[PDB]
């Protein structure tokens, strides 16, 4: 009864949206026919969370592939946990599209958009207490980033208080696979910044480098990557399905995390992660996990914290602890960083503490910071827009659909609007 | 007498270079034609990570 | 289902074309004949009830000689024989004949079997035309092919690889006649017209190879590899796959550049991959050697602006975004100053296939690169000063006129072709 | 881990390198066709188990390089490394750098980048040449240009051989061994040198060897080249690195000819009645005979002496072999270095080669020294430019293909300043 309500979009999040449902399900006892092959008592009693129940003793999830070229909702037909589903909520057409945002909103997405939102609305009008959506896309093309502000727009017209809670891959710094991405990227910060809430931001780059280094993997593949984004998916939900000490819903996520209507961007992170050699040589605490918690190197979307203030750090715990420690040690990192933390708040951090950590480990944890330092990732793609426009380069294609260019300025103040705002409050 | 003649004799001048084929390229690649030679396995990394 | 469909014209692209199907067909289980002892193949292919198995393309050409070698030879219990358009004779190598006199006949039948094709497609994605530059039937007959679809059918992108006329050799006269002809209208309605040249071929065939005097058949394989190895993202799933559709914006900068260059990277024999090592961060520059590419012209007067780097076989991603910053740190790839970094990857999971009895080795990689660069317009310098010294004399004008060719208008392509050169000239200078 | 590339030129250069690869394969576990039935030093590795070196062979001439294409050895190398002309360049530094020499350069360097580009930590350029005629004087010359400016400052190390004080098979030889200095004067870091006579003479009291071949001087030298890159490849209680010789060795950046020595060149059939304690064959590389150059060391004095010891040795019965040649007065050592030496031990004894005449020794020691006393080596060499040049003997040749008259005298006035850079520092100060 502090439910969400799950779609997919885009090829990027097709895949980790996929890799969702594998990580959960392992930690509710659920076989892909749909029988509860779990041994503890603690997995079903919150399992409709995430699931309907199937008649006749079965057990199904809640979620709706959709994205507009069919390979990949196939792909995953055929894939590990594939035979889950509802077969009629898949609407996926052989027609394709040229990651053009033009003809996605006005043409060829107007066509399939109420057959997209029939089965949101049909998982939701039969619901309890709904209090959340979960849309996994990224930020580049023209069917990822395109499709996510067509998949928000018409809900917040009705629904008045439900928090929405994306997960985005940002652009990286170094290296681009798509040459018309900051054309597509800011397009959509004009319709999301006005409504998500949270979107876990992930750069590609620092997801190499975590394997690179603890991990000491040389080749990190696809297989990887999503199974590390996967943990702050199932990392965050643990006070919406478990029992626990320190208990908040997506909305108390929000009212402690949000503080002024457009700096909501969360930042992941897993903590007891280590490579196959070293594991045995590293003993793990509450003094030790908070310092893979606090590292410069366990976050999944690289920044400097050193080049900003932490707003809201929060911290989610998992397992069996003291909580002087939880404190004690939470404040000792607050203390000792004493500059890098805002003046104008006196406590910057906030713990939550579960009772049944995901497995793996005995003492599992999760990291979530929403720093201020996140303005570079922010310089660098607003800059990529307007030295790249003094020659007005990609317009011939939108402007077949109405793509004027008196939008196309006024977006990338929108996102230097952001930019503006962490300087004004850097300083404060 | 075509075989013979393009067989016998004519081995010893046109030996290095043919019309579409590359070489006698037996004598140098220690192998055989349906191996497998590319730099090295990543499915050893695959294997091992 | 993502389908494709294929047309022929010349004996430039007809033989190519020919090159092609078994490429094809060799990569699955299907014999000449047709029957597979799988929703992947409807790309380029069909099924009938037999177990026959049908391809999708059209051969057509005006004269007769090359599409009767196949239909005697021996892959004819696969195509379609309606598909099979024969001819009387040919077009004189002739702009008004291989358009306007004797290449209007075989139209309104070749443009119903473009027609009847579709019609029974789910989705359709693009065309893979196979023509040549320097032709009079493979440029006069393809532009009617060109301006007959697009302006009845509408918003579908054209992907066809044609053969770029050298610098230095040629085996016509009437050749820089000949190219501003079907330069006028792949301007026009082409979206995505690529090129390579009979010239480089033979000297990879000298250096990465060995093999000497290089015929007509080697120069056909190497260019069936490189279409499939970017038309096979279409029937083979992959980590990061693009469509025909989407290709059609992030290449073109402005509406003119839309004319690339390619290159696979490990063309390699026997002798040498048995010594050579050939992983993911050096057969990721090899595309960018000034040797191994598919134009006789220095790259390093010219600054690559959009690449596309294709993989495929067995890689894994984090060994390509290490290497490709391994290319803009080094100074010699000079790029583009306003565009991105604008490198470009795509990743699957099918090694290359070797066609029996050839020189290619068991590579379990490979790379297709699809690179435009500023270093063609040099080339499209040389192909008017081939042009204008015809045009101060008006020399063999007079056939062209004797089938329904003006004088004026060979200037006005002439000035088309001021327009783009002048492109290059306003594009590439800097933005400030 | 860290890595050397090895090129070599010129007749004298690549008949040193198939006797090197001889003996650096031997002493690895590998076949001769690159099968193996540590050393990632000088080997890359495919998947498959070959071994490749790391060599860009070149000549001008086919006729040395095809006995490696079609010798024992051809499985070894990879065949788009042995770089071949198609005429040489007739003992003409004109020929060997200005014109024969600028339609291969594109490749050699291009081969260069090729090896380079995948090497993880690189330190050595291995640069085998000789002072003797075009391609081996005059390629060397462009080839070091391109390497210095392109690379900037991975270090280099060349091994020469030097024309003798008389004994000689060429005519035009200082002609050639005056106008390189040129190009060993500024980019190349180190440059090893040996001339071939003194090789001669220890091949004839030491070993007891008559007639003998460019076979047996090619062993000898296979011998100090592996005594220098042991160390790179074999852990041991002093290991010495290539960066580790130029800033121990070279007093001032226009003297860099440090000569070479071996302690134990002794035959098979006296080396059994004779133990080689390190107190007795430390004394065997200051002999005056033992030197592997003719330049008399009791003329002059000793400015720098480096020692690499391998095999079974105690350090310090080291430290008691140094202070006793200190102590003796013959020895003359340079005023302003109290320190005089340099030590260096590896643990892997010296390995014999098949067709070899030296004995398997427990001991070797590999010597280097700073000498005061070539400078009369030099004072030879600027004369029989001299003799020439007063009349202007053989410059016919090399004018016409590509050189002007005044840059045969600038090279003997900057020879002239390299004798007196090297005299002035002779006298003992005060
Ligand atoms: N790659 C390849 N190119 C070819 C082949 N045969 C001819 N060509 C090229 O075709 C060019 C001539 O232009 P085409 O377009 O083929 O002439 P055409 O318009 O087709 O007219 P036809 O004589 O009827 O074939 C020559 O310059 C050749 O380089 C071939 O078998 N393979
Ligand atoms: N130590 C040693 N010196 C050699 C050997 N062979 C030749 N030399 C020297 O090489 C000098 C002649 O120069 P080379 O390098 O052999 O000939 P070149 O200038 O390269 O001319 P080409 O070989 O025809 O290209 C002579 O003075 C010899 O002293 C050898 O096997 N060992
Ligand atoms: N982690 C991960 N990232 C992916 C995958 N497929 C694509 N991406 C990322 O998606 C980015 C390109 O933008 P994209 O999501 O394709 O835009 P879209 O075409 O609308 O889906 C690339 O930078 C890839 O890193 C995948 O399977 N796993
Ligand atoms: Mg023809
Ligand atoms: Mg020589």
């Amino acid at each position: 009864m502090r439910e969400i309500v799950h779609l997919q979009a885009g090829q990027c999040g097709n895949q980790i949206g996929a890799k969702f449902w594998e990580v959960i399900s392992d930690e509710h006892g659920i076989d892909p026919t749909g029988t509860y092959h779990g041994d503890s008592d603690l997995q079903l009693e919150r399992i409709n969370v995430y699931y309907n129940e199937a008649t006749g003793g079965k057990y199904v999830p809640r979620a709706v592939l959709v994205d507009l070229e069919p390979g990949t909702m196939d792909s995953v037909r055929s894939g590990p946990f594939g035979q889950i589903f509802r077969p009629d909520n898949f609407v996926f057409g052989q027609s394709g599209a040229g990651n053009n945002w033009a003809k996605g909103h006005y043409t060829e997405g107007a066509e399939l958009v109420d057959s997209v939102l029939d089965v949101v609305r049909k998982e939701a009008e039969s619901c309890d207490c709904l209090q959340g959506f979960q849309l996994t896309h990224s930020l580049g093309g023209g069917t990822g980033s395109g499709m996510g502000t067509l998949l928000i727009s018409k809900i917040r017209e009705e629904y008045p208080d439900r928090i929405m809670n994306t997960f985005s891959v940002v652009p990286s710094p170094k290296v681009s696979d798509t040459v018309v991405e900051p054309y597509n990227a800011t397009l959509s910060v004009h319709q999301l910044v006005e409504n998500t809430d949270e979107t876990y931001c992930i750069d590609n780059e620092a997801l190499y480098d975590i394997c690179f280094r603890t991990l000491k993997l040389t080749t990190p593949t696809y297989g990887d990557l999503n199974h590390l984004v996967s943990a702050t998916m199932s990392g965050v939900t643990t006070c919406l399905r478990f029992p626990g000490q320190l208990n908040a819903d997506l909305r108390k996520l929000a009212v402690n995390m949000v503080p002024f209507p457009r700096l909501h961007f969360f930042m992941p992170g897993f903590a007891p992660l280590t490579s196959r050699g070293s594991q045995q040589y590293r003993a793990l605490t509450v003094p030790e996990l908070t310092q893979q918690m606090f590292d410069a190197k366990n976050m999944m979307a690289a920044c400097d914290p050193r080049h900003g203030r932490y707003l809201t750090v929060a911290a989610v715990f998992r397992g069996r602890m003291s909580m002087k420690e939880v404190d004690e040690q939470m404040l000792n990192v607050q203390n000792k960083n004493s500059s890098y933390f805002v003046e104008w708040i006196p406590n910057n951090v906030k713990t939550a503490v579960c009772d049944i950590p995901p497995r793996g480990l005995k003492m599992s944890a999760t990291f979530i910071g929403n720093s201020t330092a996140i303005q570079e990732l922010f310089k660098r793609i607003s800059e990529q827009f307007t030295a790249m426009f003094r020659r007005k380069a990609f317009l011939h294609w939108y402007t077949g659909e109405g793509m004027d260019e008196m939008e196309f300025t006024e977006a990338e103040s929108n996102m230097n609007d952001l930019v503006s705002e962490y300087q004004q409050y850097q300083d404060a | 007498q075509k075989m013979k003649d393009k067989k016998e004799s004519v081995y010893f001048s046109n030996q290095r270079a043919p019309l579409g084929k590359s070489h006698d390229q037996t004598p140098g690649l220690p192998k055989g034609l349906d191996i497998l030679n590319t730099t090295f396995g990543t499915a050893i990394v695959r294997e091992t990570s | 289902m993502r389908e494709c469909i294929s047309v022929h014209v010349g004996q430039a692209g007809v033989q190519i074309g020919n090159a092609c199907w078994e490429l094809y067909c060799l990569e699955h289980g299907i014999q000449p004949d047709g029957q597979m002892p799988d929703d992947s193949f409807n790309t380029f292919f069909s099924e009938t009830g037999a177990g026959k198995h049908v391809p999708r393309a059209v051969f057509v050409d005006l004269e007769p000689t090359v599409i009767d070698e196949v239909r005697t030879g021996t892959y004819r219990q696969l195509f379609h024989p309606e598909q099979l358009i024969t001819g009387k004779e040919d077009a004189a190598n002739n702009y008004a004949r291989g358009h306007y006199t004797i290449g209007k006949e075989l139209i309104d039948l070749v443009l119903d079997r473009i027609r009847k094709l579709a019609d029974q497609c789910t989705g359709l994605q693009g065309f893979l035309i196979f023509h040549s530059f320097g032709g009079g039937t493979g440029s006069g007959f393809t532009s009617l092919l060109m301006e007959r679809l697009s302006v009845d059918y509408g918003k579908k992108s054209k992907l066809e690889f044609s053969i770029y006329p050298a610098p230095q050799v040629s085996t016509a006269v009437v050749e820089p006649y000949n190219s501003i002809l079907t330069t006028h209208t792949t301007l026009e309605h082409s979206d995505c017209a690529f090129m390579v040249d009979n010239e480089a071929i033979y000297d990879i065939c000298r250096r990465n190879l060995d093999i000497e005097r290089p015929t007509y058949t080697n120069l056909n394989r190497l260019i069936g590899q490189i279409v499939s190895s970017i038309t096979a993202s279409l029937r083979f799933d992959g980590a990061l796959n693009v469509d025909l559709t989407e290709f059609q914006t992030n290449l073109v900068p402005y509406p003119r550049i839309h004319f690339p260059l390619a290159t696979y990277a490990p063309v390699i024999s026997a002798e040498k991959a048995y010594h050579e090592q050939l992983s993911v961060a050096e057969i990721t520059n090899a595309c960018f050697e000034p040797a191994n590419q598919m134009v006789k012209c220095d790259p390093r007067h010219g600054k690559y602006m959009a690449c596309c780097l294709l993989y495929r076989g067995d890689v894994v991603p984090k060994d390509v975004n290490a290497a490709i910053a391994t290319i803009k740190t080094k100074r010699t790839i000079q790029f583009v100053d306003w565009c991105p970094t604008g490198f470009k990857v795509g990743i699957n999971y099918q090694p290359p296939t070797v066609v029996p009895g050839g020189d290619l080795a068991k590579v379990q990689r490979a790379v297709c690169m699809l690179s435009n660069t500023t270093a063609i317009a040099e080339a499209w310098a040389r192909l008017d000063h081939k042009f204008d010294l015809m045009y101060a004399k008006r020399a063999f004008v007079h056939w062209y006129v004797g089938e329904g060719m003006e004088e004026g208008e060979f200037s006005e392509a002439r000035e088309d072709m001021a327009a783009l050169e002048k492109d290059y000239e306003e594009v590439g200078m800097d933005s400030v």
